[PDB]
């Protein structure tokens, strides 16, 4: 049979004052009672979150804005387990109704770049706010943010300001707020990592490719999520997922380019020049790299002592070196066998020419 | 007159150095005769004269028969050895 | 600056086995194309060449033609079939 | 006729133990050599040792069996799973059935007492 | 506008020494026979530049159309391996290239030449100095072209090389079906 | 060079045009051969569902597979439409109302029929395995067998003129157009016009492929769009080889009388009336062998590649390599051999 291995007992109770009673053996059918909100399921970790929180018969309400993005999240779960809302952080009803009936609440919102209507701080910070207020109001019971690595309320990074900004507005509003501060995330089509070091035509520094940093695979960072929506333990304190092993941004190239037997291109110019080419290609509608992100290329990470870890949970994050082969396999082109000689007098015997 | 030497030239340099496979063989071939030709056409201009597209047609003729017995031997070496490497004949 | 010049520029710019009949139709294909395209010159001085060059070129089809016989009758471009129907008979010895 | 498939083995059971042992024998040489195979065929996430690990681990389950007619039986049915295997037959879920280990650690709490069962109302 | 079209021939010299730098350096022979179809092209430019349109056709449809064709279809029914362009395997011969390159080079353009003294012989073909004056006529009277003119002699004064280029021919067909197909029957 | 841009511009759109609805007018003409009805619900009776079907395939993902090409999936179907579009241009709609106007017409068309193979060359090549390399194979060897047979009958004809000239090809129609001598080689011409396109009754890969994993063209995007203009062009224009070789091109009633009657002066209306003649006469013939190439698509059954290799080598060359005894004794008994003008 199938197990709850995400909780502990069956019968669980949240600090609402609600009773969770779990019915079953904890496959498709299964129920545990507990009521989500995931504000960014359509993304890159909330998709391995849903996953995992729908896999057991967790109810989960997704916030979309694209119709069409959300659709390969209905197969997560059985009927009525995923529930879909249209929302935008500009209209608060929209998130009053996506919080209200919820136990549990993770906001995943954030973008790496700049937009027209949004610029870092108004979805960094005001919508951190937004969402907040209505956490609050509500009284829901838990509140988990996800604030990115190195976060620092001033920086030379706008991103990590901005990011350090809304972790102290969130618990200042929400004291028993949860925050996680997960290191660079890698696994199958990630944004600006492995997809890129593999598909990208050049990459370019404006350091040294020598921006140090502990990388992490997403699916445990999902592990970790899951592990603390429902460990109660865990109100009022702060994370960093980081990962066993220090890699500079040169070490990762070269493991890539050893498991592709390709040579990846990496260029190496000045900071100036990049800087001026990703502001002239933030015009243009599609995502691409933007000023503040090779700003943070000379930053590299700086981890907080005083906050929980992995080991906290009971998890054994991974490591890169490993898990390089599996996600980049497809990439690899595989040219031909090795060393065709001592095999022309076993071809010899075979007929090649039919007649 | 130059370009015609020049294709030669190096078609003759690269059938002699090719350390690699025997298809680089063919097409250098090939690229001689081509180079063969606009010299003659070159001469045969200048000349005002007629033998030497002649002499032109021909080749091309002839040309084509030799790559079409070529590809006939190629296939025979083939069917008795079911790879051709990169240093066999 | 011609209309065809005009044009000619802007258009563009804006592990296995094999029968023998397979190759041997491309192998074939080289000097019946010489042939065709070596009667282009006959077509386009067929009356400077009045009578002779008519005999000539007939002398040069009928050669032609008796490779073309040769190449039917070996039945090179057939493909031939290994799994055959049994055609012996069946005999019991008593 | 309809004549077999590649790899296919005529089912014959044999009368005696010593024989059986020979052809068992057999059956996992050609699942050691095949297994690179294997997992090139399958487009696997791990080591051809661990194949091989799970592959004596599948042979040691069995290795107790003394009754003559269930090891003919299981002898035939490893022939079957080979020849399913080493033809590319099978797709990659059909493989993997045979390595949940690899699969990475489903959740925190397996329960391996009796309170923790009790409280998951599995005892 | 007039000096536009000057340098053409000097153009497709240089592509042509490109192509064949091409050909000699690239990993899979199939991007060497499409860079054999580039120098092909090249040639019939080349052709049509100096007056002879005619030939820079037939060659795109008999070379390109035929011989190419052909080749693809050998290199994509064959399993011909290959070593790529290397420096370990190659470069031995760099002496040996440069000192047959500039010899070859010079006696080819040397012999075209009937001085008596050597140097000369060379100074003769770098002598591509003066303009060649065209002067218009009125004798010709029909609308004789160079294929014309190629059938007439062809199918009269030299009937014997077509009557022999017919058995040219008839090899074409005979050899390659004796060597492929087995008359086992 | 203002008047030589606005008739580029006009001859592509009016040919491109012409590519675009002979699809829709392929399926609506097979549909009524089939007894249903449609396209008529993308537009004003269906006249715009080729731009629709192309718009879709602009906005669609370019997605390249692991193991293959993309140099070569990508120029090879350019290179196509290049290769096809570039025969039109000797292509005639009045006399010496042409855009190329040379004096080598023919062989010019005949040069680039032969580099169209390379299409189909390449798209083996984008597919590292390995049976796509012998689907291409088989589909090369049925249009160079049938290239064969295509110019043996423009030579046929040319025996007839002497000249490569186009216009003057269609002007020796004047007084015959030279199907009616060659009745047969009517049919010859159509049945290996419809060869060399790859169409029914001759679709022998794309069927075969359609069936297996690959061996076809598994392309997407604007590379589809590219080869389905390529191929709605190459059937236009192989059409109207069998237009100007046979049935007269531009050719109709003599319009003498009619215009002695009407005009009294050489006006630039005359000379319009005159080339809306012409070219309505040589549009209408492209259209009935454009329903023609529909007619036999909605009737015959398909080939296997040993019926049509057989039929090819066996059947239609020794008939033609007759033809090409017969005709020029017919001139020598009758004293008729022509002159090169
Ligand atoms: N991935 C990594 O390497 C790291 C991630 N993080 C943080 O973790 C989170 C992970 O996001 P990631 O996994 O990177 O994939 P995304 O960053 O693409 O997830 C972005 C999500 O936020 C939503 N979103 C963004 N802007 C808005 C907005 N203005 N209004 C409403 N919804 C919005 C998107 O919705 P839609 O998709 O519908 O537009 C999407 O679902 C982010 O908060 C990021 O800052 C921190 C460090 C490293
Ligand atoms: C372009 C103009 C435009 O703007 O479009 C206007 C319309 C709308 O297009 P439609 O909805 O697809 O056709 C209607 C299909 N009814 C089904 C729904 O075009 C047309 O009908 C055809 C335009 C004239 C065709 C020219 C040939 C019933």
């Amino acid at each position: 049979m199938n197990s709850f291995e995400n909780l502990a007992q069956d019968v669980n109770i949240t600090r609402s004052g609600k009773t969770l009673i779990a019915k079953g053996t904890g496959g498709r059918s299964s129920r545990t009672g507990y009521t989500a909100t995931v504000f960014g399921a359509n993304g890159f970790l909330g998709s391995y979150l849903t996953a995992k929180l729908a896999k057991h018969g967790t109810t989960v309400v997704v916030p979309y804005r694209e119709e069409m993005a959300k659709r390969h999240l209905k197969v997560t779960g059985d009927l009525g387990v995923v529930n879909f809302l249209e929302m935008d952080l500009r209209n608060l009803e929209s998130i009053d109704e996506a919080v209200r009936h919820s136990d549990i609440v993770v906001n995943l919102i954030g973008r790496e770049y700049e937009t027209k209507n949004f610029n870092y701080y108004d979805v960094h910070v005001e919508g951190a706010r937004r969402i907040a207020e209505a956490v609050k109001k509500h009284n829901i019971a838990r509140y988990i943010h996800v604030s990115a690595f190195n976060a620092e309320i001033d920086s030379p990074s706008e991103f990590n300001h901005t990011k350090g900004l809304g972790e102290q507005v969130t618990k200042d509003i929400v004291p028993w707020a949860t925050i996680v501060r997960p290191a660079p995330m890698f696994g199958r089509e990630d944004k600006w990592f492995l997809d890129r070091m593999a598909r990208s035509p050049c990459l370019v520094s404006a350091n040294k490719f020598q921006e140090t940093s502990n990388p992490v695979h997403v699916i445990d960072v999902a592990a970790a999520l899951e592990r603390i929506c429902f460990d109660d333990s865990t109100v009022a304190q702060t994370f960093e997922l980081y990962g066993p092993q220090k890699f500079t941004q040169k070490q990762i190239i070269d493991m890539v380019s050893e498991t592709l037997r390709k040579e990846v291109r990496h260029i190496e110019l000045p900071k100036a020049l990049y800087q001026a080419y990703t502001k002239a290609t933030q015009a243009i509608w599609w995502p691409t790299y933007s000023p503040d992100q090779v700003e943070r290329q000379f930053l590299s990470q700086k981890i907080d002592p005083s906050a929980k870890t992995f080991n906290d949970l009971d998890l054994t994050p991974m490591e890169l070196p490993d898990l390089m082969f599996k996600l980049i396999r497809p990439y690899r082109v595989n040219t031909f066998q090795h060393d065709v000689s001592q095999l022309e007098n076993k071809e010899k015997t075979f007929v090649h020419i039919l007649d | 007159m130059f370009i015609g030497t020049i294709i030669l030239v190096l078609s003759f340099l690269g059938f002699v150095f090719n350390r690699r496979n025997i298809i680089l063989a063919f097409i250098c071939l090939e690229t001689m005769l081509l180079g063969i030709n606009l010299i003659l056409l070159r001469n045969s201009v200048l000349f005002d004269d007629i033998s030497g597209s002649l002499f032109a047609i021909v080749i091309i003729i002839l040309a084509g028969v030799e790559s079409a017995i070529g590809l006939s031997l190629l296939v025979s070496y083939y069917r008795l050895r079911g790879v051709i490497n990169s240093y066999g004949i | 600056m011609n209309t065809f010049i005009i044009f000619i520029i802007l258009i563009p710019i804006v592990r296995l086995a094999f029968n023998a009949a397979f190759i041997l139709v491309a192998i074939l294909f080289l000097p019946f194309d010489l042939e065709i395209s070596t009667l282009l010159p006959y077509v386009m001085s067929i009356y400077l060449v009045s009578n002779y060059g008519f005999t000539i070129v007939l002398l040069f089809l009928l050669i032609l033609i008796i490779g073309f016989v040769y190449e039917i009758n070996t039945n090179a471009l057939k493909i031939n079939k290994h799994n055959k129907p049994n055609t012996d008979s069946l005999i019991y010895k008593l | 006729a309809i004549i077999a498939t590649a790899f296919a083995e005529t089912v014959k059971f044999s009368g005696s133990k010593q024989e059986l042992q020979k052809r068992t024998l057999a059956l996992y040489r050609q699942f050691l050599r095949g297994a690179p195979t294997f997992a090139d065929l399958y487009e696997v996430q791990f080591s051809i040792p661990t194949i091989r690990t799970k592959i004596r681990q599948e042979f040691e389950r069995h290795r107790f069996v003394d009754d003559l007619s269930i090891q003919n039986v299981l002898y035939a049915k490893g022939h079957m799973e080979y020849q399913e295997c080493i033809n590319f037959w099978k797709q990659q879920a059909q493989f993997l059935k045979y390595f949940p280990e690899e699969d990475d650690i489903q959740g925190r709490h397996q329960p391996s007492n009796f309170v923790d069962k009790f409280l998951k109302n599995r005892a | 506008m007039m000096y536009l079209t000057y340098y053409f021939i000097e153009i497709t010299i240089f592509l042509a020494i490109l192509c064949t730098i091409f050909i000699i350096s690239a990993k899979n022979p199939m991007v060497s026979i499409l860079y054999m179809i580039a120098l092909f092209v090249i040639a019939a430019m080349y052709l049509y530049l100096i007056g002879l349109g005619i030939f820079s056709l037939l060659y795109i449809m008999i070379y390109i159309g035929a011989i190419a064709v052909l080749f693809l279809f050998i290199i994509t029914l064959l399993d011909i391996n290959s070593t790529e362009l290397s420096v370990k395997s190659n470069i031995r011969d760099l002496p040996l290239v440069l000192i047959s390159l500039i010899v070859l080079t010079i006696s080819g353009l040397m012999i075209y030449s009937n001085d008596s003294i050597l140097i000369n012989k060379l100074l003769e073909a770098f002598g591509n100095d003066y303009n060649t004056i065209i002067t218009q006529d009125w004798f010709n009277i029909e609308n004789t072209t160079l294929l014309t003119t190629i059938g007439n002699v062809l199918l009269t004064n030299n009937a014997f090389i077509l009557l022999v280029l017919a058995i040219v021919l008839l090899l074409g067909i005979i050899g390659p079906i004796s060597i492929t197909m087995k008359h086992k029957e | 060079m203002i008047i030589n841009i606005v008739e580029i511009l006009i001859f592509l759109v009016c040919v491109l045009f012409s590519v675009a609805y002979l699809t829709v007018a392929e399926r609506k003409t097979l549909a009524y051969m089939q007894r249903r009805l449609g396209p008529n619900f993308v537009g004003y009776y269906g006249l715009l569902q080729a731009f629709a079907d192309a718009v879709k395939l602009l906005l669609k993902e370019i997605v390249l597979p692991k193991e293959s090409n993309y140099i070569i999936l990508v120029i090879s179907p350019l290179i196509t439409l290049i290769t096809a579009l570039i025969g039109w241009v000797v292509i005639p709609l009045g006399p010496g109302i042409t855009l190329g106007e040379l004096n080598l017409g023919i062989l010019f068309s005949l040069a680039i029929g032969s580099l169209g193979v390379f299409g189909s060359l390449l798209s083996g090549w984008s597919s590292n395995s390995k049976y796509s390399l012998l689907g291409s194979i088989r589909s090369t060897a049925q249009l160079i067998s049938y290239e064969l047979i295509l110019t043996s009958i423009f030579i046929i004809i040319i025996m007839f003129v002497s000249s490569l000239n186009i216009t003057t090809i269609i002007e020796t129609q004047r007084v015959v157009w030279y199907c009616i001598p060659l009745l047969p080689l009517l049919l010859i011409f159509f049945i290996a016009s419809v060869a060399e396109t790859a169409r029914p009754p001759f679709d022998l890969t794309e069927s075969e492929s359609e069936l297996v994993a690959g061996y076809f063209t598994e392309y997407s995007g604007s590379p589809f769009v590219f080869f389905f203009l390529a191929e709605y062009s190459n059937i236009i224009l192989i059409s109207a080889f069998n237009g100007y070789l046979l049935l007269g091109g531009y050719l109709s009633f003599n319009y003498s009388y009619l215009f002695n009657i009407l005009f009294n002066d050489y006006s630039y209306v005359s000379f319009l009336f005159e080339g809306l003649i012409n070219s309505s006469a040589y549009a209408i013939k492209l259209v009935f062998l454009m329903f023609s190439f529909i007619w036999v698509r909605a009737a015959f059954p398909r080939f296997t590649y040993d019926n049509l290799i057989n039929f090819c080598w066996i059947i239609l060359l020794p008939l033609l390599f007759g033809i090409f005894l017969i005709i020029p004794s017919t001139l020598y008994i009758f004293d008729s051999f022509p002159t090169l003008i």
